[PDB]
């Protein structure tokens, strides 16, 4: 036999989809049908299907040409919804296995909240204090830091929730990270998304803090 | 003249105030002589002063066993502060007044006696930083975690036995060696409470220490992360990367503690590389 283990099992999950299109049964999911021998490797192919499925699961137009749903500004918006959706998550699990020596580990004691899982994040991978940081700190941690890594993690609302305990010190960036939780697409209005840009570009083009820029 | 100089009285001009102070610091200081040695007057005077912001201190017992601090932290600071002052004061005029540069015999234990006393404020600065860090963690805690002998040390410590006494500072390295093993429960941050100890209690923390402490940090969040299966394998290589670090400088006492964490991970085959690493260091030349 010229089949190596994994392309072995492959081979069967591709007769069983056979099987069914052949005995007019349902078609099921092929992605789900190959994850089900990644596990039987290591994680660096689990984790590839894992992002197949999540940039392949967009509301389609059965029956459409192929051509015609990929260029579509319709299906190209969502791509980028489910890949960022999958780079916050794939940072979650980084995340978690920085504080946690394993999810495992992670799991039986109970996932903490976002926030108190980043805020243990900020413990590890900052340990000291850098000088150029701004706005001053949240319950041990400087605002910006939590800030990002939340939304990095795409827990918005544990990133506003950080807002609300710096209302004076963060100054009007409350109003408009308010709006940015609330618009879809991650987009601000096109009025208020000058108002920031232009201040930001104003003084803060080369801020001490990181964090803040990226933000 | 020398609290003038270092600011006394100011929490009522005041920089030539100072500096006029500083000059009859130096000027009308006197000098060493034989009578066995007389110590001059600029001598006595900065150990009168010294001596005075400590008073409230030296013989007080560092700790109240439930047990607390017996100077509360606020006076602690102050006391520090004017020790502080007083160092940066001395440093500021090292090349104007007489005997802090170095230099027949009167001029050398001038030198020797200002310099100890010099040494000494230092130890100050460094034992009260070290018991600020102490009470800033949860010493109850690290209180119960801990052997009779060391319970009655620290019942009976006093800050002049951690200023000036090798049992002091005995004691001090062991409860370093608890606080971080603490810290590590909890879990917040192992590298800021590192570079805590790093620098202002040094000379009193070893580098070779908080290494070892940055081992036990991923073994123990390896333990931590256990459940997990591939966060350990970075967890536990990494920690096997910092005792190989200190190999030459691991005590049996932690060696163990890292060995036995490994066996609990089934982490066989790397534990057995470190003992075998940590004996070669200990004797190189065979």
């Amino acid at each position: 036999s010229s089949l190596d283990n994994i392309e072995m099992a492959y081979a069967r999950q591709i007769y069983i989809y056979n099987e069914k299109i052949v005995n007019g049964h349902l078609q099921p999911n092929l992605v789900d049908l190959c994850a089900s021998v990644a596990e039987l490797d290591d994680k660096s192919i689990s984790d590839m299907w894992t992002m197949v499925k999540q940039m392949t699961d967009v509301l389609l137009t059965p029956a459409t040409d192929a051509l015609k749903n990929r260029s579509s500004v319709e299906v190209r918006m969502e791509f980028v919804r489910q890949a960022l959706a999958y780079l916050e998550q794939s940072y979650k699990n980084y995340t978690l296995v920085t504080v946690f020596g394993n999810l495992h580990q992670a799991q039986l004691g109970g996932v903490p909240g976002t926030y108190q899982l980043v805020r243990s994040f900020l413990n590890i991978k900052l340990p000291a204090p850098l000088p150029g940081l701004q706005d001053g700190e949240v319950e041990g941690h400087p605002v910006w830091a939590l800030i990002y890594y939340c939304m990095r993690c795409g827990d918005l609302l544990a990133a506003s929730q950080v807002v609300n305990r710096a209302q004076h010190q963060l100054g009007e960036f409350k109003t408009w990270f308010q709006e940015y939780m609330n618009s879809k697409d991650r987009r601000l209005s096109p009025a208020t998304e000058n108002k920031l840009r232009l201040h930001y570009r104003r003084a803060l083009r080369n801020n001490t803090d990181p964090y803040k820029r990226a933000v | 003249a020398l609290a003038v100089a270092c600011g006394q009285g100011s929490d009522l001009m005041d920089r030539n105030t100072e500096n006029l102070a500083r000059a009859a610091f130096i000027e009308y200081g006197g000098q060493p002589r034989l009578a066995s040695v007389r110590l001059s007057s600029r001598h006595d005077a900065l150990a009168l002063y010294l001596t005075r912001l400590v008073r409230t201190l030296w013989k007080a017992k560092v700790v109240q066993v439930d047990i607390s601090s017996t100077i509360p932290t606020s006076k602690l600071v102050t006391i520090q502060e004017n020790v502080e002052r007083l160092r940066n004061f001395l440093e500021a005029n090292k090349s104007t007044i007489q005997g802090l540069a170095p230099p027949d015999i009167a001029n050398q234990k001038e030198h020797q006696a200002l310099h100890a006393l010099q040494k000494l404020m230092e130890s100050i600065s460094e034992g009260i930083s070290f018991v600020l860090m102490l009470f800033d963690e949860r010493v109850s805690d690290i209180y119960a975690r801990l052997d009779a002998v060391s319970q009655q040390q620290l019942k009976d410590l006093t800050y002049e036995q951690l200023f000036s006494q090798t049992p002091g500072k005995e004691l001090a390295k062991v409860l370093v060696k608890a606080i971080v093993n603490r810290n590590i429960a909890s879990g917040a941050n192992v590298e800021t409470v590192a570079d805590a100890l790093r620098r202002r209690c040094g000379s009193f923390c070893s580098p070779d220490d908080v290494v070892t402490f940055k081992a036990q940090e991923q073994l123990q969040r390896a333990s931590e992360q256990a459940h997990n299966s591939p966060v350990l394998r970075a967890l536990l290589a990494e920690s096997l990367r910092l005792f190989e670090q200190v190999a030459g400088s691991l005590t049996p006492a932690n060696l163990t503690t890292a060995v036995e964490q490994y066996i609990s991970l089934k982490y066989y085959a790397g534990a057995i590389q470190l003992c075998l690493t940590v004996a070669q260091q200990k004797d190189r030349g065979n």
